[PDB]
């Protein structure tokens, strides 16, 4: 009835006065333009000089009600480009912000938590600015009850989205001695049965377990790997996601990191994970499965005896192309790094056939991959006196017309890799 | 994740 | 052997 749809031009007539009622009330008309509006006028409110007051107004303890609308204010503004979170960071906000923790009221401690991850959010820069003002030990703070079940529910969602953020992005990744101080409350918020606290952890997890062996070491050690694979099984697919990319980023470190996934009994979830109806989760999966076969031939074997090649061999038969080039990734590893046995253990599932088929794809690093497994599946072949066989069944399902071609073909390591396979076997 | 959200209506 | 994430 009051505050609804002013213009800007009236916004500072208010915030100017000497009247902290009609400050209040020209500020509740910007947060409902900002709140309210598809297409809010951010760059006219920065433009029209108010963010300062804003950051002004959250310190004004004696009135919590324009302590909550600058806060929330200064939330939406920072939600937008990075120039824009950039205004609210010059305007002075982060401390004002990190002092509004402390807040005896809920909703206003809760709203800074909230624009405090707009700002985490921007980028690397915010983040660690936002870490050395001191937000980590005042944001932990907050969690510092027996069972988090009795905080509200939009509270710890929005805590551990937060925290997440402080998490968040990779040239750099956040100080050593910050992922130190958040890893034990992650380690808490992961078996918290909230689906969207469970889904922004395990972000946090996935972001923590991109990078370095080293980042990998430091969570694998606090021993979350078993709980990651049970939400790895869960029916939310937000949950799924952000537990299968760090399951995934794990497999990509150490032979003894992998390990430690394949003994919480992550193999089991895959015939699930690569027949999923969503494109993206297929991908990640495989992607997972060609960093596990890449490992150790023991590694190897338990992928086989979880009956997982007959998976792959279908994922390479009829996925989405980007499903597709990484099944290819995951053969050449098998191949490369597989004993005799397993590799004719390959064969018999039926690989030849959709191998084959991808030699007719437009993309030049698929190529290459398959000429490599086709290559090591023929050295298996010379240790065995069986390439004689592979020729034919190669021959036999289209094989040889592809590989012929590729002789002729605008690219070195191909033509190489072919023109050598034919010179050396069809022949 | 949307790296920012607004506190949006 | 490994590939990280893009």
């Amino acid at each position: 009835q009051g505050t609804v749809n002013w213009s800007v031009e009236d916004i500072v007539k208010g915030i100017n006065s000497n009247n902290l009622e009609s400050q209040l009330q020209a500020t509740q008309a910007a947060r409902k333009l900002l709140s309210r509006e598809k297409q809010p006028p951010i760059d006219n409110i920065i433009r029209a000089g108010l963010i300062p007051k804003f950051v002004s107004f959250l310190g004004k303890t004696d009135c919590s009600p324009i302590q909550f609308e600058s806060a929330w204010a200064l939330t939406n503004i920072a939600s937008g480009t990075s120039e824009q979170t950039k205004a609210v960071v010059d305007g002075g906000a982060i401390p004002a912000f990190i002092s509004l923790l402390a807040s005896p009221h809920a909703h206003i401690s809760e709203q800074a938590v909230w624009a405090l991850g707009n700002i985490a959010g921007d980028g690397s820069a915010f983040r660690d600015l936002v870490i050395k003002h001191g937000a980590i030990d005042p944001l932990l703070a907050l969690l510092a009850v027996p069972d988090l079940s009795t905080l509200a529910c939009g509270y710890l969602r929005n805590l551990t989205w937060t925290l997440s953020n402080l998490c968040r992005n990779k040239n750099p990744a956040p100080p050593l001695d910050a992922v130190e101080q958040i890893l034990p409350t992650l380690v808490r918020l992961l078996h918290h049965n909230d689906p969207e606290v469970l889904a922004d952890s395990c972000w946090a997890i996935s972001y923590l377990t991109d990078g370095p062996n080293e980042r990998i070491e430091m969570v694998v050690k606090k021993g979350v790997v078993p709980q990651l694979v049970k939400l790895l099984g869960a029916t939310e697919l937000p949950i799924v996601t952000p537990a299968l990319r760090a399951i995934g980023n794990i497999v990509t470190g150490t032979d003894e990191q992998t390990q430690k996934v394949i003994d919480a009994g992550a193999l089991a979830v895959f015939p699930s994970l690569l027949t999923n109806p969503k494109t993206n989760i297929q991908k990640e999966a495989t992607w997972t499965m060609s960093n596990i076969t890449a490992g150790r031939q023991d590694q190897i074997q338990q992928v086989v005896n979880h009956g997982l090649v007959p998976f792959l061999v279908g994922v390479l038969s009829k996925a989405d192309f980007k499903t597709q080039k990484e099944a290819a990734w995951a053969i050449t590893n098998y191949t490369s790094g597989g004993t005799v046995e397993q590799i004719v253990y390959l064969v018999h599932c039926g690989i030849i056939e959709p191998l084959m088929n991808l030699l007719s794809a437009k993309d030049t690093k698929i190529i290459q991959v398959i000429l490599d497994a086709i290559s090591n599946i023929f050295q298996a072949a010379e240790k065995l006196g069986e390439t004689e066989k592979l020729s034919i069944m190669i021959e036999e399902c289209g094989g040889l017309d592809k590989i012929e071609a590729l002789q002729r073909h605008e690219n070195e390591s191909v033509y190489k890799a072919s023109l050598n396979l034919i010179e050396k076997y069809f022949s | 994740p949307f790296k920012k959200k607004r506190r949006e209506a």
